C-alpha cells in the first residue's frame, strides 16, 4: 500500500511539472 | 595513464613488461609475478601490461616506418610451417605453430637498429621523472636561450632520451620553434627568430597587425620576453617544472593544433596557479571541432580554480550558460524523447559544468546557496525523460551532478544523525535517488541510471552517513539475480560502504560474500576492491597479523588450480 | 504518461480484484491523492462503462466498489468534478433505479447497493443544486415518476424514495409527505406487491421510519 501511495505521489509531481512547462511556453 | 603508474618506485609499485624468467633474478621484491603458472599469464591484461605494450609498439612503428612493419605482420600471418616426410606425408602448421625468436629475426631483417637497449629501457630501470625548465631572452644579440635539464628520484638512475619539443609565441602568439633536448643538463640556442617562419602566413601579419610599432613600446620592452610554450602534445611523458605558466597554457589552449597537448594545458591551467584565463578559455568551451574530453576539461579548468577570492559568484553566469546548453525544454523533455538530445554537446561537458558549480561549492563554503538554486533548475528539468540510447550519459552523469548538490547542502556534519526535519531535499532527492517501485525492472537489459543512483543514495548518505541503510539494499539487490550489471552495480556499493564501515563484523560478512556467493567472477571483483581499499589508517596498531585469514589465503593460493587466474593474485597481493 | 498510466492501471486492476482491502486501499487514492485532474475523465469513462457491464453481470461488489469510487472523485478537493456531474448522475441513478439490479441475496447486499447509489445522488444534489439548475428536476422527476409509477417493482421503488427521501428535509415534505398518503393506498400495492414480501416488511419498515423520521424533522 505504502509504495502504491509513494508511486501515485511520483505521478502527481511530474503532472505538476507537465504543467508549470506548458505555462511557460504559453 | 600508464605514466602515473611508472612514476612509483622503491616498493609500490611498477612492474616489468619484458619478464625473462632467468636463473639468476635476484631482485624479485617487485617482481612477485615471474611468469610462472598460470594466474601470473592472466595478470599481464593489466594496465600496464596492455597501454605500455601499446605504447612502445607505436613508438617502434615511427622508427622502423610503417609501410615496412604492414610487409612484417602480413608475411606472418601467412608464413607456412610445412612438416614433409620421405614417404609423401604433408603436414601443415599456420593455423599452426610459429615462433616469436624469427619474429625479432624477421622486423630486424627489414628495419631499425638496436632495439635491445631500447626496449630495455621500458622493462627494467628505465624512464624519468622531472624535467626542470629555465628561461632567457637577451635583447642585445635577439638569441633567446632555454636551459632545460632533467631529474629522476630512483635507485639505478641515468639520462635518457625523449624528444622535448618547444614552440615560441611572438607578441601574438604568432611564433613558432621545435628544440630537442635529450640530455640531462642541456642549455639550447634558439636564433634571432623576432620574425617566426611563419613570417606572412597569416600569422604575424598578427603583431604585423599594427602591434610591430604602436606596441614596438611593449615589444622593445622585452620584458615580456617570447613565450616559449613547453612540451606540445605531451612530447615528453614526464613532470615539468617550470616557473611563470600561465601564458604558456593559455598559448595552448588557443593555437596549438593537436588537442593532446590542449587536454593536458587544462589540466595544468586546473591545477598550477593561473591570473585570469576564465573569459578566454570559454573559447575552448564551445569550440565545436573539439573532444567530447576536452570541453569537458575546459569546464574542469573553472571547476578547480574555484573563485581564489570573493568574486567566487563571478564565474557562475558563464557556468548556468551552458548550464542551459542551448537547453529548449519547453518542447523538451517530451521532444527530447524524440532527440538524440544531440549528445546534449557531450554529456561529460554537461556533467562537468553543474559539477564545477559543485567542486566550487564544495571547495569554498560561502557559495552555497547561489549553486543550489543553479542545481535545483536543472532538478526542474529531470524527472520528465524517456529511455533512450545516448541520453543514459546525460543521467548517470547528472546523478553525480545532483550528488555534491545535496552533498554540500547538509555539510553541517557531525554524523547523518537524521538530518533534522529537511524534508524538502531529502525527500525530493530520495525520490530521484530511488526506483520507480512500480516499474518493473525485468525490460531495460541496460541499468546505468539505478546503478549511479544508489551511488546517488550514498555520498549524499556518506558525507554525513547513514550507516546501515546502504548496505540494506545491496544485499537484497546481489541475491535476487536478475540483471548481472545491477548485481555488480550493488557489490561495487556493498563494498564502497565497507569503505567507510569499520566495525568488524562487516568486514566479516564480506569476505564470506567474497567466499561463496557464488559467481566465481564477481568474486574476484569485490575480493580486488576489498584488496585494494585497506581496512587501516595512518595508525598501525596491529598490522597484518592474523592467522585464519592466512588460512584462507593459502585456501584462496592454488585455487588458480581451479580456474579464476584473478583470484589468486587476489591472494599474492594480500599475501 | 507513464506514471499517470501506471497509477490508472494499477487502481482498475484493483477494482475487480477480490482483495477487498486492494479496492479499499484504491478508493482512499482516489479521495486522498492529488494531482489526478487528468485521471479523471477516463476514470469516470472507464467507471460508467464497467457500471453498465457490471449492472448486466449482476456484481454487486463490483457495482459498490465503482459507487465507491464516483463518491471517492466527488469528495476529492484535488478535483473539479463539475463538468462531469452530468454524467455520474446518470450512472448512480441507473444503480438506484435499476430493474435488474437484482438485490437477490440478503439485502443488506443489494437494498446497501441501492442505498449507496441514493447516498452519492443525495450528496450530488445537496452540493450541485443550486448551481447547476437541470440538476434538481432531472432527478426528482426521474426518482417520482418510479416511486408513483404502480408497474415499477418493489425494488425500484425503494430505491426511488430512499433516494427523495434523503435529497433534503425539503423534498421530504414537498414530494414525499403529499404523495405518501396517494402511495400507501394505490401503490401500498404492497411495495408494488409481491417484489414485497418481508422486503416491504423490512423496506417499507424502513420507507415508514425514514417516512416517520422525516417528516417528525420537517414539522420541527
Amino acid at each position: 500500500y505504502q509504495v502504491l501511495r509513494e508511486k501515485a505521489a511520483s505521478q502527481r509531481r511530474d503532472v505538476e511539472r507537465a504543467l508549470t512547462r506548458f505555462m511557460a511556453k504559453t | 595513464k600508464i605514466v602515473a603508474y611508472e612514476l612509483k618506485t622503491g616498493g609500490v609499485l611498477l612492474h616489468p613488461i619484458f619478464g625473462g624468467g632467468k636463473e639468476k633474478d635476484n631482485p624479485a621484491s617487485h617482481l612477485h609475478f615471474s611468469i610462472k603458472h598460470p594466474h601470473t599469464l592472466s595478470w599481464e591484461y593489466y594496465s600496464m601490461f596492455q597501454c605500455k605494450a601499446h605504447l612502445v609498439m607505436r613508438l617502434i612503428e615511427n622508427r622502423i616506418s610503417m609501410e615496412f612493419m604492414l610487409q612484417v605482420f602480413n608475411k606472418l600471418l601467412s608464413l607456412a610451417s610445412t612438416a614433409s616426410s620421405q614417404k609423401f606425408q604433408s603436414h601443415m602448421w599456420s593455423q599452426m605453430l610459429v615462433s616469436t625468436s624469427g619474429f625479432l629475426k624477421s622486423i630486424s631483417n627489414v628495419s631499425g637498429k638496436d632495439i635491445q637497449p631500447l626496449i630495455k629501457q621500458w622493462v627494467d630501470q628505465s624512464g624519468v621523472v622531472k624535467f626542470y625548465g629555465s628561461f632567457a631572452f637577451n635583447r642585445k644579440r635577439n638569441v633567446l636561450e632555454l636551459e632545460i635539464k632533467q631529474d629522476y628520484t630512483s635507485p639505478g638512475t641515468q639520462k635518457y632520451v625523449g624528444p622535448l619539443k618547444v614552440t615560441v609565441q611572438e607578441l601574438d602568439g604568432s611564433f613558432n620553434h621545435t628544440l630537442q633536448i635529450e640530455e640531462n643538463s642541456l642549455k639550447h640556442d634558439i636564433p634571432c627568430h623576432s620574425k617566426s617562419r611563419r613570417n606572412k602566413k597569416k600569422k604575424i601579419p598578427l603583431m604585423n597587425g599594427e602591434e610591430v610599432d604602436m606596441d614596438l613600446s611593449a615589444m622593445d620592452a622585452d620584458s615580456p620576453l617570447l613565450w616559449i610554450r613547453i612540451d606540445p602534445d605531451m612530447s615528453v611523458l614526464r613532470k615539468v617544472e617550470f616557473e611563470q605558466a600561465d601564458f604558456m597554457w593559455q598559448y595552448q589552449l588557443r593555437y596549438e593544433r593537436d588537442v593532446v597537448a590542449q587536454q593536458e594545458s587544462i589540466l595544468a591551467l586546473e591545477k598550477f596557479p593561473t591570473p585570469a584565463s576564465r573569459l578566454a578559455l570559454t573559447d575552448i568551451l564551445e569550440q565545436e571541432q573539439c573532444f567530447y574530453r576536452v570541453r569537458m576539461s575546459a569546464c574542469f579548468c573553472l571547476a578547480k580554480i574555484a573563485n581564489s577570492m570573493v568574486s567566487t559568484w563571478t564565474g557562475p553566469p558563464a557556468m548556468k550558460s551552458l548550464f542551459t546548453r542551448m537547453f529548449c525544454c519547453k518542447s523538451c523533455p517530451n521532444i527530447v524523447k524524440t532527440n538524440n538530445f544531440m549528445s546534449f554537446q557531450s554529456y561529460f561537458l554537461q556533467k562537468t559544468m553543474p559539477v564545477a558549480m559543485a567542486l566550487l561549492r564544495d571547495v569554498h563554503n560561502l557559495c552555497p546557496k547561489e549553486v543550489l538554486t543553479f542545481i535545483l533548475d536543472l532538478i526542474k528539468y529531470n524527472d520528465n525523460r524517456k529511455n533512450k540510447f545516448s541520453d543514459n550519459y546525460y543521467r548517470a552523469e547528472m546523478i553525480d551532478a545532483l550528488a555534491n548538490s545535496v552533498t554540500p547542502a547538509v555539510s553541517v556534519n557531525n554524523e547523518v544523525r537524521t538530518l533534522d526535519n529537511l524534508n524538502p531535499d531529502v525527500r525530493l532527492i530520495l525520490e530521484e535517488i530511488t526506483r520507480f517501485l512500480n516499474m518493473e525492472k525485468l525490460l531495460p537489459s541496460y541499468r546505468h541510471t539505478i546503478t549511479v543512483s544508489c551511488l546517488r543514495a550514498i555520498r549524499v548518505l556518506q558525507k554525513n552517513g547513514h550507516v546501515p541503510s546502504d548496505p540494506a539494499l545491496f544485499k537484497s539487490y546481489a541475491e535476487y539475480g536478475h540483471f548481472v550489471d545491477i548485481r555488480i552495480a550493488a557489490l561495487e556499493a556493498v563494498v564502497d560502504y565497507t569503505k567507510v564501515d569499520r566495525s568488524y563484523e562487516e568486514l566479516q560478512w564480506l569476505l564470506n560474500m567474497i567466499q561463496n556467493d557464488p559467481v566465481p567472477y564477481v568474486r574476484h571483483k569485490i575480493l580486488n576492491m576489498l584488496t585494494k581499499n585497506p581496512p587501516f589508517t595512518k595508525n598501525m596498531e596491529s598490522p597484518l597479523c592474523n592467522e585464519a585469514l592466512v588460512d584462507q589465503l593459502w585456501k584462496l593460493m592454488n585455487s588458480g588450480t581451479s580456474h579464476d587466474w584473478r583470484l589468486r593474485c587476489g591472494a599474492v597481493d594480500l599475501y | 504518461s507513464v506514471e499517470q498510466q501506471l497509477y490508472y492501471k494499477e487502481i482498475t486492476e484493483a477494482c475487480v480484484g477480490s482483495c477487498e482491502a486492494k479496492r479499499a486501499e484504491a478508493l482512499q487514492s482516489i479521495a486522498t491523492d492529488p494531482g489526478l485532474y487528468q485521471m479523471l475523465p477516463r476514470f469516470s469513462t472507464f467507471i460508467s462503462e464497467g457500471v453498465r457491464v457490471n449492472v448486466v453481470q449482476n456484481n454487486l461488489a463490483l457495482l459498490i466498489y465503482l459507487m465507491r469510487m464516483v463518491k471517492a472523485l466527488m469528495d476529492n478537493p484535488t478535483l473539479y468534478l463539475e463538468k462531469y456531474v452530468h454524467e455520474l448522475i446518470p450512472a448512480v441513478m441507473t444503480c438506484i433505479v435499476s430493474r435488474q439490479l437484482c438485490l437477490r441475496p440478503d439485502v443488506d447486499n443489494h437494498w446497501a447497493l441501492r442505498d449507496f447509489a441514493a447516498r452519492l445522488v443525495a450528496q450530488i444534489c445537496k452540493h450541485f443544486s443550486t448551481t447547476t439548475n437541470n440538476i434538481q428536476s432531472r432527478i426528482t422527476k426521474t426518482f417520482t415518476k418510479s416511486w408513483v409509477d404502480e408497474k415499477t417493482p418493489w425494488t425500484t421503488r425503494y430505491g426511488s424514495i430512499a433516494g427523495l427521501a434523503e435529497l433534503g428535509h425539503d423534498v421530504i415534505k414537498t414530494l414525499i409527505l403529499p404523495r405518501l398518503q396517494q402511495e400507501g393506498e394505490r401503490i401500498r400495492s404492497v411495495l408494488d406487491g409481491p417484489v414485497l414480501s418481508n422486503i416491504d416488511r423490512i423496506g417499507a419498515d424502513h420507507v415508514q421510519s425514514l417516512l416517520l423520521k422525516h417528516c417528525a424533522p420537517v414539522l420541527a
